[PDB]
C-alpha cells in the first residue's frame, strides 16, 4: 500500500455543511469542520487560527475564511486576513491582507458576508470604532473602509441587487450602502427609525427574504425592512406572542436565532419561557414557526437547546446547533420533521452553514 | 464567592473570570495586559439595592485561561450599542489581541 | 482482513483494529481520509515509525508503516494510544511518542495512517 | 473608583509553585504551562507555548525556559524553532533564542529539554529524524553546539555532581557521556560498556537520578544502574523489582516520567501494573512501589491513582503524581507515601509536572 494526499472531499458538494468551531477554550486553534448532513460523516476541516469566521463563495467553488495571526501568536506583528481555500481540495490558495481591525467576536452571520453578485466580500471592522470593510475578490485586494457605517453593526446583503447591503445603526434605523463596480461606495441612504433601541432592542440576525428582512426583538416583537424600492421602508412592531404566550413570558433567545423559508414565508425563531432581562442568549426551549403573511404561529416543536440555525431554500432544510451537536430538519411542511442529529460536530460552535446549491 | 458566575459584579461577563486565572477582579494575571477599552454593565448590588456601573476590561496577550467561564447578559445589548455588547473581544485594540480573561471593575453608582 | 476499504467502517475506525497496533494519534479514517489516504489538504509524512502487527483473521504477521498526515491542526477524532512492540527513542523508528510529521514542510500533526508494507 | 492594573507578580512564593506542562493534544498548537500552588491547589498563572511546547525552570529559580515551534501562518509558512526565556515571577517573555529547525517534537519526557547542573547551558534533544543534542548558552542567548556524536542516542540525563556534564542512552544499550567546556562546546566524551540489552530488556528512558548515579527500570521490571562518581561511567544490572508472587501476577512498570528517587534515603518510586505483557509499558499505575535501592528490595506499595508521570522534591520530601489531568501531592518523608491532596483539572493532557527549584 502507499499513502497519498491530494484527494478531494469524498461526498459531493450538495451533501456538505460547515460547522464553525470557535474552540473558545483554545481560541487560537479555531477551525471549520466539514460534515455530510445526509449521514453525519466527518469529511475534513479548514484551520482558522484565532477566532476564525467562515463563508462559502456564492458560486460554491471556494471557502472564504477571516482570521488573525501574530508573528509569535501572543506577541509580534498582527496580520488580519481573508483566506481563499479550494472547497473540494480543502487547500489554501490566497491570502488577502486586511487592516488590523477585523471584528474579533462570536460567529454571527452578518459579520462576514458577500454581495449578491459574489464580487465583494463585506466584513465588519472594529477598532473599536466601527466601519465596514470591502474586499475585491477578483483583485485579491482590500478596497477601503465604509466610514459611513460608523456607529452601526453587521451586514445584511440585499438579495435583489448585485452589490448592495444594509447595516443596523445606533439610531434604530438601517443604513443602505450601494457599491460601484470598484467596491467603493457609489451611494447610500438611511431609513426612518425602525425600532426603539432603548425600549425594544432587536437581535441582529435577519430573517432574510429576497426584498425584505424581518428582525425579532428582546421582547418578542417583529420588525421589517422592505427594500423592494430604492429606499427602505420600515415597519413594526407586531408580536410573536398570543395572550397565553405573554402570560408565561415567552421571548426569543439565541445567536443566529432566526431563519426564513422564502417560498412559504415561514419564519423560524428560537424561543424560551420565563423571559426577563438577561435571557436573550438562552438556549431554545422551542422552535416557533411563524407565517409572516398572516402574522400567526403555525407550529411549535422542542428546541433541543439550540442556539443557532440556518435554512436551505433549495432543499427545504433547517439546521440547528446547540454548540456541539447539529440537528437536521425537513421544513417542506409547516411542522418541521427531525431527520437526524450529528453529535460532537464541534466543541464551541455558534454557526453552521450549508454548501450552496444553485441560488442564482 | 468572587469566582462564581452568579457574583453580583459579574452580571455582563462573557469570558473567563480573571480571579480564577491568577489575577483578581481588578488585576490581570501575571503577564497579561489590561485592555484600555471595555464593555460596561450595570449590575444590581444585592446588599444596598443600588445599581452600579461595572467596566469589563479584558486581560490580553496570553492564550485562553479556560477557568470559570461565564456568559451572563444582564442589560447587555447588540453591537449597534457597542459598549454594552459582550460578544466581541474587548482585547481587539491591544498590542496583542489574544484573549486571556475578563475583569469586573467597579466604576461607581 | 488485508483491505480496509472493503471492511466494516466501524471495524477500521477502532483502536483495536489489528493493523493499528502501534498507533499514537488520531486515525485518519475518522478524519475524512482512509487508512491509506490523508484527509483533503493534509500531506503524508515521508518518514514514519514502523510497527509489527498480528492479523488474527489470516494468522500472519505484517509490517505496518505509521505515516502521519501533516500541515493541518489536530483532527481530534478516534484518538488511539496502542503500543505493541513499541520501543523508546533509542530505537527511533520503532518509537511513537514523537511527531512523525517532524520533517514535513509543515510539521503540524493532523492524523496517523496505518499502511501495510508486507509480511 | 477601581482601576485595573497589570505588571503583577505571581501571588505565592516560589517554593509553593509547580509547573504542569499541558500539551493540549486535541489542540496541540495551544499547548501551555499551568502554574499552581501545590499547598492549596490555587491556579497562579500560565505561560503559552504554541505547538507542542516543552518547559523547565532555571536551576537558580529566576527564569522559565520554554522550547517550541512557530510557523509564519501556523499550518504554513516558515518554521522557527526556539527557546524562550521568561521571567519566573512576572510570567513575561524576555528573550527568544533561535534553534535549527529540528528540535524534538514529541511527548514531554523530562530528558528532552534539560540544563547543565551549573545552569549555564540548556541541553535539548534534536530529531531530523537523525538525532543530535543541541546546546544553548543562556547568557549569550545563542545555540552554540550540536553534538553529532550522540547520533542514534536519545534523551539527556544531567550529572548532578559535575557542572556541565550529561549522559544519553544509545542504540548499543550503553551511555554516552558529554562534558561541555565553559564555552558550551564539547570538551570531552566517553562511552560506557553495554548496560542493557536493547532487544531483550529495553529500559524506560526516565532516570531515577541521584547525585552520582542513575537507575533505570525496564519493560520487564528489571533495574539497571549507571555510576558516574568517576569520569568513566560504570554500569550494572539487572536486579529485579519483582519477587515470586509479583511475577505470578505479571507485575511490570508502566508510564512516562515513571520513576523518581528520594536521594537522602535511596528510595526509588516506580509506577507498576499487573497483567503485564507486550504493549502495556505506558499503562496507568495500579500501584506505586517504593524500592530500597541499597537492599534491592521493595519496602512499600500504595494505590497508583492511575498516574502516568511523577516528580520528586528532595528538600520538602514531596512526590507529585499526574494522571494526565489531575495532580496528586504526596509526603514522602517516611517510607510509605501519604496523600495530602489532589488538584483536579490541572491540565487537559499533561504528561509532565515539575517543582519550582529551591536548591540553587
Ligand atoms: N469579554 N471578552 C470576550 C468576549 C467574547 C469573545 C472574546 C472575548
Ligand atoms: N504518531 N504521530 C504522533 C505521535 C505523537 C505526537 C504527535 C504525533
Amino acid at each position: 500500500e502507499v499513502l497519498t494526499g491530494g484527494h478531494s472531499v469524498s461526498a459531493p458538494q450538495e451533501n456538505r455543511i460547515y460547522v464553525m468551531d470557535s474552540v473558545f477554550m483554545h481560541l487560537t486553534e479555531s477551525r471549520v469542520h466539514v460534515y455530510d448532513y445526509t449521514n453525519g460523516k466527518f469529511l475534513g476541516m479548514v484551520p482558522t487560527a484565532f477566532n476564525g469566521h467562515v463563508q462559502v463563495s456564492n458560486d460554491g467553488k471556494k471557502i472564504y475564511t477571516m482570521t488573525t495571526y501574530h508573528e509569535r501568536i501572543t506577541r509580534g506583528k498582527r496580520s488580519d486576513v481573508v483566506e481563499v481555500w479550494d472547497a473540494d481540495k480543502l487547500t489554501f490558495e490566497k491570502e488577502i491582507s486586511l487592516p488590523p481591525k477585523r471584528v474579533q467576536g462570536l460567529n454571527y452571520d452578518g459579520l462576514f458576508r458577500q454581495t449578491t453578485d459574489g464580487k465583494f466580500i463585506v466584513l465588519q471592522n472594529a477598532s473599536p470604532a466601527t466601519s465596514i470593510g470591502i474586499v475585491d475578490v477578483a483583485k485579491g485586494d482590500y478596497v477601503e473602509d465604509v466610514t459611513a457605517a460608523a456607529g452601526c453593526w453587521s451586514v445584511i446583503p440585499q438579495p435583489n441587487r448585485p452589490r448592495s447591503f444594509m447595516t443596523i445603526c445606533g439610531d434604530g434605523g438601517l443604513l443602505t450602502i450601494n457599491l460601484g463596480e470598484d467596491g467603493k461606495v457609489a451611494s447610500q441612504s438611511r431609513s426612518k427609525q425602525m425600532f426603539s433601541v432603548k425600549d425594544d432592542p432587536i437581535f441582529i440576525a435577519p430573517a432574510l427574504d429576497k426584498d425584505k428582512a424581518h428582525f425579532v426583538s428582546y421582547y418578542g416583537n417583529v420588525y421589517s425592512a422592505d427594500f423592494s424600492g430604492d429606499e427602505v421602508k420600515v415597519d413594526g412592531p407586531w408580536s410573536l406572542l398570543n395572550d397565553e404566550d405573554k402570560a408565561k413570558n415567552w421571548v426569543p433567545g439565541g445567536y443566529n436565532l432566526v431563519g426564513l423559508h422564502r417560498a412559504s414565508g415561514r419564519m423560524y425563531v428560537f424561543m424560551h419561557p420565563d423571559g426577563k432581562e438577561g435571557t436573550h442568549k438562552f438556549p431554545a426551549a422551542e422552535i416557533w414557526v411563524m407565517d409572516t403573511k398572516t402574522k400567526q404561529r403555525v407550529a411549535r416543536i422542542p428546541g433541543r437547546d439550540a442556539l443557532s440555525m440556518t435554512i436551505d431554500q433549495q432543499r427545504n432544510l433547517m439546521l440547528t446547533l446547540d454548540g456541539g451537536n447539529v440537528n437536521v430538519y425537513d421544513i417542506s411542511q409547516p411542522e418541521p420533521k427531525l431527520l437526524r442529529t450529528i453529535e460532537g460536530a464541534a466543541e464551541a460552535s455558534l454557526q453552521v452553514q450549508f454548501h450552496p446549491v444553485g441560488g442564482t | 464567592e468572587v469566582n462564581s458566575c452568579d457574583y453580583w459584579r459579574h452580571c455582563a461577563v462573557d469570558g473567563f473570570l480573571c480571579s480564577c486565572c491568577g489575577g483578581t477582579t481588578t488585576t490581570c494575571p501575571p503577564g497579561s495586559t489590561p485592555s484600555p477599552i471595555s464593555w460596561i454593565g450595570t449590575c444590581h448590588n444585592p446588599h444596598d439595592g443600588k445599581d452600579y456601573l461595572i467596566s469589563y476590561h479584558d486581560c490580553c496577550g496570553k492564550t485562553a485561561c479556560g477557568r470559570c467561564q461565564c456568559n451572563t447578559q444582564t442589560r447587555e445589548r447588540p453591537g449597534y450599542e457597542f459598549f454594552l455588547h459582550n460578544d466581541v473581544n474587548w482585547c481587539m485594540a491591544n498590542e496583542n489581541s489574544t484573549f486571556h480573561c475578563t475583569t469586573s471593575v467597579l466604576v461607581g453608582l
